[PDB]
């Protein structure tokens, strides 16, 4: 159980980037993290801001959502942010995390690529699925798979997206099935989201 | 002035144990909560649980059964136990803080250093290489390097002589925790069924040295 | 002190005051003082160290309506719901008191339970006879949570 924020953010440099948080019926603190380092509350009590935090770092709350909003958005903004809540339950529930992003090059929409398993590896009798995501930027994507027509989240791997020579990023999801799970349908597909576009690609067995 | 690190290892086999603990210099003990969280992708930023001078403890649901924190008053340290790991636990612990009173609006204060603890897989194996083949006029082939282990692996086409068009993808941590990853070409679609295009895959920590040859399918 | 209940204290003589040094600020504690006092016997028959807390509901069931109204005078045009205490420990969480050399730990949970608009509550403790303390409640220990949520729901909970 988490409370859900969206995967990524992405504004040019020195605008205004708002992040939601729905899901909570309490008060709401926010964290800032850096790879490598520690996280750091940048917001609590949903719009309260400590000293060391600059003050274009603010943000508010309307029952159900907490809302963590930056204007005048720099380099120096660029990292997960991790939205909290107290609960009577579970006691501490953290959000899903977004990834604020600085537009330093031009958006490029993800070339995708599906490979149904090979007939070599049937007679394994395992069956693997690979879809291929590359140059797309900003680096952040959404990989839903679906058998015939219903999703599936089961047996799904998916990496971190990797920053390639060309500036861009690339990522990949593998759906691992049993010779018997892939046969049993007749067609799966691999939907890759990325900004306000999808690619969706079919293969079937033969 | 209140500093945390943690020690203990960095590595801790499948299904083994992990035992960590966070050192606290500069403070008592007293009138705090002694929490731990970890953070990695697929699971996000989670709370484990924390610990009261009193050895009164509160575990997270999820991780409620195999997790155990227990505080030492003396050396001013409090430990951590997770016990039947797996790849899932691969993530970056850490040690925080939490002043004694309401939860409500609470947040952690003095984080520690960032522990990265990663479950490796149970020994060395060499991987099974298959091939991806191919069916605006171009087309797509690649290769797949399947369950293997330790990192990494180099894979090239046709000798190193095909180069534009290539992309080989950074490893998948399969949950057994062993590794996968691929290579693909985007060739011109009338090169199929003349341009022979092969994949060399090597893997020197088993000594693995596969060619395969991926032909247009049957 | 880290209670939640104030046992045999002092009486506000005419009516209910509030007390804090910044209303405007959640951090702070609020002490609200009464006027009428409500019985609360807790008692130890013997688990063992199971106990209870008889309290009259309507009593205290009209000991936070009452309560609402001045809080409502402090927040025009809001409401005021009454929610468990959100602590990490048992004595804070719990009404805890020694009574007869003993000290308790009551769940104090169905004192608060919901919003109050204008039989009896029996509380499990913790910790072989029977004993039984008469204490009286002259007065309560609460801590608004801030955040300015917009349906204007001040939650209170008593703490410190
Ligand atoms: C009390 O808190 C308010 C903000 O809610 C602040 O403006 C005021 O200065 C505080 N009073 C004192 C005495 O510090
Ligand atoms: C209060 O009582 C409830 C009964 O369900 C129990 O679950 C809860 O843990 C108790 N609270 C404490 C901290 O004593
Ligand atoms: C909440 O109130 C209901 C009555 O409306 C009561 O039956 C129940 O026991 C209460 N829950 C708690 C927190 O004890
Ligand atoms: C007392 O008032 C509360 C307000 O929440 C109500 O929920 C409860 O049922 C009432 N019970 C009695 C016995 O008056
Ligand atoms: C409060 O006073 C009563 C007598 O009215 C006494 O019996 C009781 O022990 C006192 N309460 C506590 C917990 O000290
Ligand atoms: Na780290
Ligand atoms: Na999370």
């Amino acid at each position: 159980y988490e409370l859900t924020q969206p995967p990524s953010v992405s504004v040019s440099p020195g605008q205004t980037a708002t992040i939601t948080c729905s899901g909570a019926s309490t008060n709401v603190c926010w964290y800032q993290v850096k790879p490598g380092q520690s996280p750091e509350v940048v917001i609590f009590e949903n719009y309260k801001r400590p000293s060391g935090i600059p003050d274009r770092f603010s943000g508010s709350k309307s029952g159900s959502t907490a809302t963590l909003t930056i204007r005048g958005t720099q380099a120096i903004d660029e990292a997960d942010y991790y939205c909290q809540v107290w609960d009577s339950f579970s006691t501490f529930v953290f959000g899903s995390g977004t990834q604020v992003t600085v537009l330093r090059q031009p958006k490029a929409n993800p070339t995708v690529t599906l490979f149904p398993p090979s007939s070599e590896e049937l007679q394994a009798n395992k069956a693997t699925l690979v879809c291929l995501i590359s140059d797309f930027y900003p680096g952040a994507v959404t990989v839903a798979w679906k058998a015939d027509s219903s999703p599936v989240k089961a047996g799904v791997e998916t990496t971190t997206p990797s920053k390639q020579s060309n500036n861009k990023y690339a990522a990949s999801s593998y759906l691992s099935l049993t010779p018997e799970q892939w046969k049993s349908h007749r067609s799966y597909s691999c939907q890759v989201t990325h900004e306000g576009s999808t690619v969706e690609k079919t293969v079937a067995p033969t | 002035q209140v500093q945390l690190q943690e020690s203990g290892p960095g590595v801790v086999k499948s299904s083994e144990t992990l035992s960590l603990t966070c050192t606290v210099s500069g403070g008592s003990m007293g009138g705090t909560y002694w929490s731990w969280l970890r953070l990695s992708p697929g699971k996000g930023l989670e709370w484990i649980g924390y610990i009261f001078h009193t050895g009164e403890t509160n575990y997270s649901p999820s991780l409620k059964g195999r997790v155990s924190i227990s505080v030492d008053t003396s050396e001013d340290q409090f430990s951590l136990r997770l016990r039947s790991v797996t790849a899932a636990d691969t993530a970056v612990y850490f040690c925080a803080s939490l002043p004694r009173g309401q939860l409500v609006n609470a947040y952690f204060r003095n984080w520690g250093r960032g522990s990265l603890v990663s479950v490796t897989a149970a020994s060395t194996k060499g991987p099974s290489v298959f091939p991806l083949a191919p069916s605006g006029g171009t087309a797509a082939l690649g290769c797949l390097v399947k369950d293997y282990f330790p990192e990494p692996v180099t894979v090239s086409w046709n000798s190193g002589a095909l180069t534009s068009g290539v992309h080989t993808f950074p490893a998948v941590l399969q949950s057994s925790g062993l590794y996968s990853l691929s290579s693909v070409v985007t060739v011109p679609s009338s090169s199929l069924g003349t341009q022979t295009y092969i994949c060399n895959v090597n893997h020197k920590p088993s000594n693995t040295k596969v060619d395969k040859k991926v032909e247009p399918k049957s | 002190v880290s209670t939640q209940l104030l046992l045999n204290g002092s009486l506000a003589k005419e009516e209910i005051v509030i007390r804090s040094e910044n209303l405007t600020d959640n951090a702070k504690t609020i002490i609200v003082h009464l006027k009428e006092s409500v019985e609360i016997v807790c008692t130890r028959p013997g688990d063992t160290r199971q106990a209870h807390c008889n309290i009259s509901e309507e009593k205290w069931n009209k000991t936070l309506q009452k309560v609402s109204k001045i809080l409502q005078e402090h927040f025009p045009n809001k409401a005021i719901k009454f929610e468990p205490h959100s602590g990490g420990d048992l004595e804070i969480t719990t009404h805890s008191f020694n009574c007869r050399g003993e000290f308790f730990y009551c769940n104090t949970t169905k004192l608060f339970n919901g919003t109050y608009n204008s039989t009896t509550i029996t509380l499990p403790c913790r910790i072989k006879g029977n004993i039984t303390c008469k204490s009286i409640i002259t007065g309560l220990l609460l801590t608004r949570d801030g955040g300015n949520d917009d349906n204007d729901t001040e939650t209170f909970r008593p703490g410190g």
